[PDB]
């Protein structure tokens, strides 16, 4: 009995939204607006905008209009544009994917063979990804129902070019006035006082050759042995090897003010990741008629080592990847590399018992060890008992009818968290000579020309503290007590459940930064405090059929939980980190709760300013912050609890429809009544809320309160944030309630009597779409409310596909 | 199976117990000198040019006021917040210096002098570094933490408090270190990176000076001038010590700011920026990364104020115009000028750092702001563009050494303490002033042709060794310091020492508002703005142990 399973998928992917930025036109508006608002002359701007403007009879300023020269440039080398910079670096995406699998199974042995291909032209320009894979599984019965040895194997090859770090984000604060290409059709960029930021599209080109290649083998071999009846121990060993190589080309560039001084260079990177596992597991089980058991005992070792190293060379005579290998360099060089590793051991065991399919029970104990910790606390033991009671099966609730199943579970299960830095426990000193790039300085290098020779050779090096160690660190423990009800009603058409969890985490591991006097390297993995997390979930569905063969199944979900911090080292509550922004200790509050000032709108009147408490940079048009002191000054004590990321509740619903061979299925997820806090509003609502001047800004600051536009919530435009508008305020909290069609999928299934005509069994086409539409609240300023720190949404997928199945 | 989780060890690492081993100890010493070249940032130079834009010497610079917006607030004295990232930064960073000095002392202290016959010499070096840090920390904040117990365990740091000592008692602890350094440094260092004995002296003095203008009250106003403090400033500036180390004034002022004369006889102690040295792009002075002229394409910060350009004007008697300098802007062809200008301020119509194939103009190529912040360039931290010592990484940087103590500082400080003593040694203080002034007089190397080719009329004359009133001798002392240290970040600090911070800065705020428009809504709050606030992040994280600065609560 051989089975063949073929699959295929094209998928298109598009951005459907983004934070609207300034036109080259609007930009000139806003800059002028900020200039006149601040009462300084908007024709002494450094960007070359020409304004003609005047007063609107009430005596207020009005813009009449705007002329730029043809070139941004004293020498006509760079021309003004209206670059839609996000559109220049964006593409539609297309995914192609195929998967072929053959499966022979004998009553002696069996074997599987897969072969897949995936190729993903990305939604960014000059970035792709593809991936071949082949699976080869098999097993062999060497004695009839007594002894068997098996294997599992998978092989992958992968090739990508990647977007640099946040180009999209760099693509939205580059002014649209900057032209992609310059006059000669070279690459274009800033000039003069225009903000110092490199043409995203240029970057994407210069980076189109930085491609890596990655391989992966993983799988296991096992022998399963079964002496006499109902008992079988088995051992398995498995491995996982991976390797990543790439060359990273630096080419030169002069793009206006954006120079590189002609530096060329390549870095060849290599990375290896090697993991292996061996276990052994005995499993007896009994069943004397009415009485059932499962006992299980085993142990499993794991070890991971990984390492990475790098060769970097400067100065090439031919700016291509054929010539630009390190051997061909003619300038200075650098080498880099290191490795880390860890290992884990696990002894364990399982209990399983039942009566006449009625009163059940299971126990589990396990002892876990980890390389990460000192010898002091290296192990720790996690017990876990759960029991259940299928109650319709009881010999008295039998009449009942209408209901067909009703169980009643209850868990109490400890569990361990170990995932931290492999070097958690050491005061680490490293000999940072200074061989490595760094933005702005801050090398943190141990080298120094002690002789005063300006150098010309190797320099005295040293060591430097990267961390402080705690040899008292230990595991983290989550005690999760569970309780619920499985149920199923009217002729198995009404089903659902009803749980109540209560997780409780103890000795939570984070890495704490240091107090500032402690100085460099003060930073260490501590266990700090505990936290509670208990809620209620509810699932319920109805499925049925109709006369006109319509089968449907609506399954819904409603979730709700609360979360509280129970205890924090004084130093750790005092510094924020879990909330309270270092004004208010977060104990007895929700994990991630924040604290800031509360914003009472805009001053619309010198009187509003005057009979308001003293505020530093308050004037008409600035944000009015309230006096929770009620003491007449605003200082810094005037701030309470303004953010709380716990949802009020969360809900989901799945839909399945079947009719006349068709196959429809939708998936809706949502959350009601959450808060959200973001930064994006420093880019959409102020000229002057960031460290670098003149970057491109959002689109709703055009709606800024002004004489000529009162009754606006967005504060006025100014050249220098003097009301400290960008303090932590309710301004930056919005409602992120939402509802999101996730996936929706239609499918046609060729009827079986004519699929066989061309020799098949299951032939089905389908169309799907992920991330289709969202529904936000009117109080949200936009771009996917469940990731509010992004000025762009997740891109939409649309997929055509078919699943053949001879 | 426990023989399994011990098999792996850290790679490329010294763990903590081993760092104490002595083979690593000259590594630790050097690592502490290093950070001074490798631990600053574009926005947070350890030269503190950033936070001297408050002074009447310089404008922020850059595109406009929306660019580095938090330094514009400082420049004008409005909008400064106890949470501004830049201040919390300079704090965190200068205490990062200290970690290295104390890590080194925590092993130096545990050596064997018989084995290490340089123990006391290299303890003086580390303590001297630790001084240098606290001093700048005291200048910028006043109410600092004193971290000077090298054996202090990590958790002892949570209970540290910045109030533990008083104002005089904090200055005294900053003295206690340089005093040790003086009593244990050699009279010459064959490696110029290490301070010589005279270097620990000058600092020792400078520390006593700032300690002499006592602010022994609750607010930042003067509470009296201590003469025992001033007697100490006259002590450790004695020329008999400075001869013992070979120090003195250069033949020509410009020599202190040219790569061709690093480590001359005026460089009492300097940071050793270097290139071609194994580092990714050089141990360059990346702190002046913003203050490179716009001709290189970025970023035109640290622009010199007209108020400074004018203060070089002199009458026909070769003296400053003490009460008339700012009335009319410096006019090249009529005014007698002090030569020191053309080494401090690069002016339009003139060569940028002597290279007369780069003449400064009034155009996009020389002002990132279209004239908002002016058309002047700071010359001291910048160099010839044709230098083989200027590279471009993220910003443009050189290997030009940054001097911490010029011997002129020694002379003027000595004159200052003398004048303020009024023990008849006013004449001696004048004679010291004349050493520095008569030097600047002849300094027409590199600019001699300027007379004919640009019509500049040099004329500087020393003062007559007669009697002078203590208020009169201070007047001239202050002026020499103004012209001698243009754009060297001492200026704001000098007025706060003198206690005339509010009076001078506000007066600069009105005169200059007709010439720079960012200075229109400006104003120095007295008893508040003498010192930055203590960073909220820090006060917040001290769980009650830290006290804010006066007038910030
Ligand atoms: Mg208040
Ligand atoms: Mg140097
Ligand atoms: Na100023």
């Amino acid at each position: 009995q051989i089975k063949i399973n073929f699959d295929a998928s094209v998928s298109a992917s598009m951005y459907q939204s983004k934070m609207n930025v300034l036109n080259t036109e609007q930009y000139g508006r806003a800059m002028w607006q900020a200039y006149v608002n601040d009462g300084e002359n908007p024709n002494g701007n450094a960007l070359g905008y020409a304004y003609n403007w005047g007063y609107n009879a009430d005596g207020n300023p009005v813009l009449y209009g705007m002329t730029l020269s043809k070139y941004l440039d004293s020498k006509n080398t760079m021309p003004v544009a209206d670059t839609d910079w996000f559109d220049e670096i964006t593409r539609t995406g297309v995914i192609q994917q195929y998967n072929l699998s053959v499966s022979n199974g004998s009553e002696k042995g069996s074997s599987f063979f897969s072969l897949g291909y995936y190729k993903n032209l990305g939604v960014i320009k000059d970035t792709d990804f593809d991936r071949f894979s082949a699976r080869m599984n098999s097993d062999y019965k060497l004695i009839d129902d007594i002894l068997t040895i098996g294997q599992h194997f998978t092989l992958n090859r992968t090739s990508e070019v990647q977007a640099p770090g946040g180009i999209i984000e760099t693509a939205l604060d580059i002014p649209s006035a900057i032209p992609v290409y310059a006059s000669d059709g070279s690459w274009g960029g800033p000039v003069g006082g225009w903000p110092d930021r490199r043409n995203p599209r240029a970057v994407l080109e210069y980076n189109k050759d930085n491609r890596y290649t990655y391989w992966r083998m993983f799988g296991d071999a096992y022998v399963n042995l079964t002496p006499f009846k109902g008992f079988n121990l088995r051992s398995t060993f498995g491995l996982d090897y991976a390797n990543k190589q790439a060359r990273y080309f630096t080419y030169p560039y002069q793009e206006g003010t954006q120079t590189n001084n002609g530096k060329s260079a390549v870095e060849a990177k290599q990375e290896h990741w090697t993991k292996w596992m061996w276990n052994a597991i005995a499993t007896y089980q009994l069943e004397v008629g009415k009485h059932r058991g499962d006992v299980m005992i085993g142990m499993e070792l794991n070890r991971e080592d990984d390492s990475h190293f790098s060769g970097y060379k400067e100065d090439f005579s031919i700016l291509t990847p054929d010539y630009m290998w390190p051997d061909a360099g003619s300038g200075t060089a650098q080498a880099y590399g290191a490795g880390e590793g860890y290992s884990l051991v696990s002894f364990f065991g399982k209990m399983n018992y039942s009566y006449a399919d009625r009163y059940l029970l299971s126990l589990t104990l396990r002892r876990d060890g980890s390389s990460r910790f000192g010898k002091n606390h290296r192990y720790a033991t996690f017990p876990s008992v759960s029991l259940g009671w299928r109650i319709t099966q009881e010999n008295f609730m039998k009449e009942l009818t209408w209901l067909d199943d009703l169980k009643l579970r209850a868990s109490w299960g400890q569990t361990g968290n170990q995932e931290i830095s492999n070097l958690a426990r050491y005061t680490i000193y490293a000999p940072n000579y200074g061989t490595t790039d760094s933005f702005g300085g801050q090398s943190y290098g141990t080298a120094y020309d002690i002789t005063g020779s300006n150098g010309g050779g190797v320099l005295p090096s040293g060591f430097k503290r990267n961390q402080i160690g705690n040899d008292n660190i230990k595991w983290e423990t989550t005690t999760q007590t569970n309780v619920g009800i499985d149920f199923s009603l009217f002729k198995q058409s009404l089903y659902g459940s009803l749980e109540y969890y209560y997780k409780k985490a103890t000795d939570i591991l984070t890495e704490m930064a240091g107090v500032g006097v402690l100085g460099e390297g003060g930073s260490r993995w501590i266990n700090s405090g505990a936290m509670k997390n208990q809620g209620f979930e509810f699932n319920l569905g109805y499925r049925n059929k109709t006369a006109f063969g319509l089968t449907y199944d609506l399954n819904g979900n409603i979730s709700t939980y609360r979360n509280e911090i129970l205890e924090l080292p004084e130093t750790v509550a005092a510094n924020g980190k879990f909330g309270g922004n270092g004004v208010k200790s977060v104990v007895g509050h929700t994990y991630g709760a924040q604290v800031g000032y509360i914003a009472d709108g805009i001053f619309k009147s010198q009187d509003e300013v005057d009979n308001h408490a003293t505020q530093e940079g308050a004037a008409v048009g600035r944000i009015r912050y309230r006096d929770i002191d009620h003491n007449g000054v605003i200082d810094e004590r005037d701030q309470n609890w303004i953010y709380d990321p716990t949802p009020s509740f969360s809900y989901g619903l799945n839909i399945y429809l079947e009719y006349k061979n068709f196959d429809l299925t939708m998936f809706w997820q949502g959350v009601q009544g959450v808060d959200i806090i973001s930064d994006v509003k420093k880019k959409s609502d102020f000229w002057s809320a960031s460290n670098v001047g003149f970057l491109n800004k959002g689109t709703r600051l055009l709606n800024a309160w002004s004489p000529t536009n009162p009754n606006s919530d967005i504060p006025a435009l100014t050249r220098s944030d003097t009301n400290n508008e960008q303090r932590v305020s309710t301004y930056f909290v919005e409602n992120g309630s939402f509802l999101k069609l996730r996936n929706i999928q239609l499918g046609y299934t060729v009827p079986a009597v004519i699929s066989k005509k061309m020799r098949m069994d299951r032939l089905r086409f389908y169309c799907s779409a992920q991330n289709l539409l969202t529904i936000k609240s009117k109080n949200f300023t936009g771009e996917d409310p469940e990731n509010p720190n992004f000025s762009y949404p997740i891109p939409v997928n649309i997929t055509f596909g078919l699943n053949i199945g001879f | 199976c426990d023989d399994f989780l011990d098999r792996q060890v850290p790679q490329g690492i010294v763990t903590g117990d081993q760092i104490a081993s002595p083979e690593y100890v000259d590594n630790l010493v050097i690592s502490a000198y290093a950070i001074w070249a490798t631990g600053d940032d574009i926005n947070s130079s350890f030269s503190l040019w950033n936070y001297d834009v408050r002074s009447d010497d310089c404008y922020k610079g850059g595109s406009g006021t929306e660019d580095g917006g938090v330094f514009n607030a400082l420049e004008i004295s409005k909008g400064i917040n106890t949470t501004d990232w830049n201040i919390n930064d300079i704090w965190k960073r200068l205490y990062q210096c200290i970690t290295r000095a104390n890590t080194a002392l925590q092993s130096l202290d545990q050596m064997d002098e018989k084995t290490y016959p340089l123990k006391n010499q290299r303890i003086a070096e580390m303590r001297f570094l630790r001084g240098h840090a606290h001093f700048m920390l005291k200048q910028l904040f006043k109410k600092i933490v004193i971290v000077n117990d090298e054996n202090m365990e990590p958790d002892a740091y949570n209970e540290l408090s910045n109030t533990t000592y008083t104002n005089d008692e904090q200055w005294q602890k900053i003295a206690d270190d340089f005093q040790f350094a003086y009593d244990n440094l050699p009279e010459v260092q064959i490696e110029k990176g290490r301070p010589a004995q005279a270097a620990a002296a000058a600092y020792l003095a400078k520390t006593y000076l700032y300690k002499a203008y006592r602010q022994d009250g609750a607010d930042n106003a003067l509470t009296g001038i201590n003469e025992e403090d001033l007697k100490q400033v006259v002590k450790y500036t004695d020329p008999l010590i400075m001869a013992k180390g070979g120090y003195g004034l250069e033949t020509d002022y410009s020599m202190n700011f040219l790569p061709q004369y690093e480590n001359g006889a005026e460089s009492v102690w300097a940071i050793q920026y270097s290139i071609n040295d194994g580092t990714y792009n050089g141990n360059l002075n990346w702190g002046m990364g913003l203050t490179t002229p716009q001709i290189l394409g970025c970023c035109d910060f640290h622009k010199p104020s007209q108020n400074l350009v004018n203060a070089f004007k002199t009458d026909s008697q070769g003296k400053p115009l003490f009460s008339t300098y700012d009335n009319e802007n410096y006019e090249v062809a009529t005014d007698n000028v002090d030569p020191r200008l053309f080494h401090t301020v690069g002016m339009p119509g003139f060569p940028y750092k002597y290279n007369e194939g780069y003449i400064i103009q009034k155009n996009d190529d020389w002002s990132r702001s279209k004239g908002l912040y002016g058309y002047y360039v700071s010359l001291k931290e910048n160099v010839d563009p044709d230098c083989d010592c200027l590279k471009k990484g993220s910003y443009w940087a050189s290997s030009l050494n940054h001097i911490v103590i010029r011997y002129a500082d020694v002379l003027l400080m000595r004159a200052e303490a003398l004048i303020q003593l009024n023990d008849g040694r006013i004449t001696d203080a004048i004679s010291l002033i004349n050493e520095v002034r008569s030097r600047a007089a002849g300094s027409t190397m590199l600019i001699f042709n300027y007379k004919e080719d640009y019509g500049v009329n040099f004329k500087v004359t020393p003062y007559d060794l007669k009697a002078y009133a203590q208020d009169e001798a201070m007047k001239m002392l202050k002026w020499e310091r103004r012209v001698e240290f243009g754009m060297e970040s001492s200026r704001f600090f000098d007025l706060v020492r003198w206690g005339e911070a509010k009076d001078v800065i506000n007066a600069y705020y009105v005169t200059e508002a007709s010439r720079c428009s960012i200075y229109k809504n400006a104003g120095f709050t007295e008893n508040k703005n003498e010192y930055l606030p203590v960073p909220f992040e820090q006060i917040s994280a001290s769980n009650g142990n830290y006290t804010q600065n006066f007038g910030w609560h």
